[PDB]
């Protein structure tokens, strides 16, 4: 809290909250490097396609970006091409056959 | 109020009033809090969830003599209505 | 506004809130009650509750809280928090 | 030596949020509003009630962050917390959970010649 | 720890979280 942070906001939120909202201790290095994990329970919007429930694919979508800094002051970039799933719990209703940020 | 504004700095400001503390002249002295409950109205017991949903009015009564005054001094103010 | 600015710092100088806003203690501090109904949102007949949506307008004098607004550059009313 | 460091202090050393940016007492701020539907969330119709997620974007001229962008490097905008600005508070009156303002309180941009703009999201339920 | 203690009342003696982190306000903060 006592540092300045990107605003990052989740544009698509249905019902929950749409920037961090639990404010998490954040790593500093003595060469200024942050590191800021917060963690986030993401209520997005996602338009279901029912055609071939209960045999369905869904593509669920979640657009993150600095609410009030456009790029020209602010620049986001990805750490790798796809979402961190190293620590993803399996689900007992849904299998991941893709995924990718870009 | 001039006279309840008096008496509350004087209780707080002058004396040097530190609410962290508990109101004993020493540590191994234990302050005595007597407790009564009254029932407002008991709202509803659900069964599935096993849980008593009540509203209540805790009576606190307790002793803190840092708070003593006499009041003759402070224009016969007996009462004070505090945060 | 630098008239309300100045007015502000001078009016909560050595103001307290714990204190009855009265000149003497002995008086009584008077208070108007009025309640605006704006929506009854349910009725439960089971736990017997009534949920509403209500605004409760509260009026009354705070002695501390007063000036002349000819000193202020006409400024009559302000805004405070609560 | 960062610039936005040296505007911020030249514009906020002296300023009071509690105050309207009025030079009169008696003058009125014009707000400029627009509302952007981003997405109907529902209509309960048992709560009736409407679920929608708008930005809710205002407009207004603040003479007291008036600034021009020679004095400072060619700065064209300012990012500021809106919490120290004087903000006209807006909010939802038809509302039916209880729930007046904004869902996150993001930075106003100020612009020179004291242009502020402020558009944070919200979820609102209103009675329908 | 009393170094980290003396380093932390330094790093926020005259800080600030309103401007955006650089040395320069043409920079861009990558993140
Ligand atoms: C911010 O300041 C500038 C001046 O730096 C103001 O622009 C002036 O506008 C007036 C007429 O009202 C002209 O006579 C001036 O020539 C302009 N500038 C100067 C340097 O004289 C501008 O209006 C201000 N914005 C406000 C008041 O919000
Ligand atoms: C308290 O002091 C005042 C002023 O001396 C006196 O008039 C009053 O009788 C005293 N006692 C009470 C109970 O008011
Ligand atoms: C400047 C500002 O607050 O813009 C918010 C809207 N957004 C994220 C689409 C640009």
């Amino acid at each position: 809290e006592k540092i300045w942070r990107p605003d990052l906001v989740l544009y698509n939120n249905a019902d929950g909250d749409f920037a961090i909202v639990k404010f998490t201790k954040v790593l500093l290095q003595y060469t200024g490097h942050i590191t800021w994990t917060p963690p986030a329970i993401f209520k997005s919007y996602c338009e279901i396609i029912v055609t071939h429930f209960p045999f369905d694919e869904q593509n669920c979508s979640m657009k993150l970006g600095t609410w009030t800094y456009d790029g020209s002051v602010v620049a986001i970039n990805p750490e790798s091409d796809q979402p961190d799933l190293s620590n993803f719990m399996e689900s007992g209703e849904w299998v991941i056959k893709e995924s990718r940020g870009w | 109020l001039n006279e309840e504004e008096r008496l509350i700095r004087h209780l707080f400001q002058e004396k040097g009033y530190n609410k962290e503390l508990r109101p004993v002249a020493h540590k191994e002295e234990s302050v005595d809090v007597a407790l009564a409950l009254t029932l407002s109205n008991l709202i509803s017991l659900k069964e599935v969830e096993e849980t008593l949903t009540t509203n209540v009015w805790i009576e606190h009564g307790w002793t803190d003599n840092r708070l003593k005054w006499n009041a003759e001094e402070f224009g016969n103010i007996s009462v004070l209505r505090l945060p | 506004s630098e008239h309300e600015t100045r007015l502000v710092a001078k009016l909560f100088k050595d103001y307290s809130s714990v204190v009855r806003p009265v000149e003497d203690h002995r008086q009584v501090v008077e208070v108007t009650v009025g309640l605006q109904l704006i929506q009854l949102i349910n009725v439960d007949e089971v736990n017997q509750i009534v949920t509403t949506n209500v605004r409760l307008k509260q009026q009354w004098v705070d002695y501390n809280l007063k000036w002349n607004p000819d000193d202020y550059g006409g400024v009559k009313k302000i805004h405070i928090p609560s | 030596k960062n610039e936005e460091l040296r505007l911020y202090h030249h514009l906020f050393n002296n300023y009071d949020p509690g105050s309207r940016p009025v030079r009169e007492p008696e003058d009125t701020v014009t707000i400029s509003l627009k509302v952007t539907l981003t997405n109907l969330i529902s209509l309960n119709e048992k709560e009736e009630t409407l679920t929608t997620s708008v930005w809710i974007g205002i407009d207004w001229q603040d003479y007291r962050l008036n600034y021009s962008k020679d004095d400072f490097g060619g700065i064209e905008t300012l990012r500021v917390p809106s919490e120290l600005v004087w903000l006209p508070e807006i909010v939802l009156e038809n509302n039916i959970d209880g729930q007046f303002g904004v869902a996150y309180d993001a930075n106003v941009l100020v612009y020179e010649g004291g242009s502020v703009t402020w558009l944070p999201p919200a979820i609102y339920r209103s009675v329908c």
